[PDB]
């Protein structure tokens, strides 16, 4: 400000869990603390095991589409294999019922 | 004995949708990829009965940093979550680096939850690290003049 | 469970059009680039349900100044909006530096 | 801020980055489309295996 | 993984404009030439992320 | 080594060779893609011949 200085307004607190890994997914991109996660440990950026807080950036999703599309296609084949298993059993049962 | 196929079928369906959400939400911020474990079901036979059950997990790897510059676009590296407070007095955690000052002079996401931190006190203000994680606000009111004390 | 894909699909569509408007309106004056946030939807399951919702924002960074000279071409730096009044007695704000008598 | 005359502000949109955004977004969009098709195909499969 | 290319692309764009301003403003007085440093981004992988 | 001033080292990346690497890699990548498609097609064939 105009009085020729910088003053502290506050300190963003960061939280680490025992497991981070175990958090309960909520809202928008919100997580609830859980027993699995354990109790949050508070600290500041660059202290202990708390990473840094550079401004000028957003993290963005860690999803890799080059691998998700693959996963999907494979999964679809697997899915159909299960479907045949059911049909197989159904056909068989119908066979039994009608051979009498 | 249809259950020995149906169980699996259902598990597969779940898997597909987990993947589907990873794909869709790949355009979101701070989103961590989800997946699921699977396990064998029921004994009492040499042959597995029922067959399969799913356990969903989420892998919190770091994302990227994205050359932004508007608002209080604070990214975070490694472990760490921002501590947020819902207006109803509830504590939440998030890696949602998007922050903006609202009309009340409060830092929030969108979402809408309050970003917390340590309170500042004194003149110039100092950070009470041992204090409770108070809501961060930014007043637009004036720095009072301070007499020379020493020189 | 189509909703877990459809939601995302729709969100993506929105994103594209936001981008489209930034591109088109890049030739306008005082226009600030738009964007959007996205968030995870519905709990009641380990797996996100619905999946995604969008929240549009606009980033008011300063533009440039453009060597003009006709009319009352008043540019503005940093924060600040011109206070305008609609003939029906309504107050509006704008960075539209183009003014004429 | 200041009100210099002799100038208009002009849009702050940067086409060198918007075109990029668009192309990437299109790929993302299609990925979602396959997710739907995948589910549709599957459902049709189920329905007809009976 | 487009970000590993896009990041760089954007950096290059910035570089070009910095150069552009040096060229344009070469006719100004007291103007000091501008430039820029660049740095590697994100770990959590053997491969740089973002870039 | 020596610490001469008046200089920056600059990246040792050679674009004349990286572009080549990339193009070749892309072809290799696609070859893998066909391998998957091949297997998928086959599996689908099997499933439906019954």
């Amino acid at each position: 400000y105009s009085n020729e200085q910088e003053q502290v307004l506050g300190q963003i607190v960061l939280a680490n869990f025992a497991n981070n890994e175990g958090l309960a997914s909520q809202g928008d991109n919100v997580w609830a603390a859980t027993q699995a996660s354990g109790v949050a440990l508070l600290g500041t950026a660059g202290s202990g095991n708390f990473g840094k807080l550079t401004n000028g950036a957003l993290e963005a999703s860690n999803v890799d589409l080059s691998k998700e599309l693959v996963n999907m296609i494979v999964a679809q084949r697997n899915y159909q294999s299960n479907a045949q298993t059911i049909k197989t059993q159904d056909q068989i049962l119908n066979t039994l019922v009608n051979l009498r | 004995s249809f259950s020995q196929a149906v169980s699996g079928l259902n598990a597969a369906a779940t898997n597909l949708d987990v993947i589907g959400n990873n794909i869709a939400n790949s355009a979101t911020y701070g989103f961590k990829s989800g997946t699921a474990s699977f396990a064998d079901m029921f004994a009492g036979s040499k042959v597995g009965l029922g067959v399969k059950v799913a356990g969903i997990t989420q892998d919190f790897t770091d994302g990227t940093t994205t050359n932004t510059g508007r608002g209080l676009d604070v990214a975070i590296s490694q472990n760490g979550f921002f501590r947020l407070v819902d207006s109803n007095g509830s504590v939440f955690y998030s890696r949602n680096g998007q922050f903006k000052l609202d009309e009340n002079r409060n830092l929030v996401n969108m979402q809408g939850m309050q970003l917390t931190g340590y309170p500042a006190t004194g003149t110039p203000p100092t950070i009470q690290q041992g204090a409770n994680p108070a809501p961060i606000t930014i007043p637009n009111t004036l720095m009072a003049a301070k007499s020379t004390t020493t020189a």
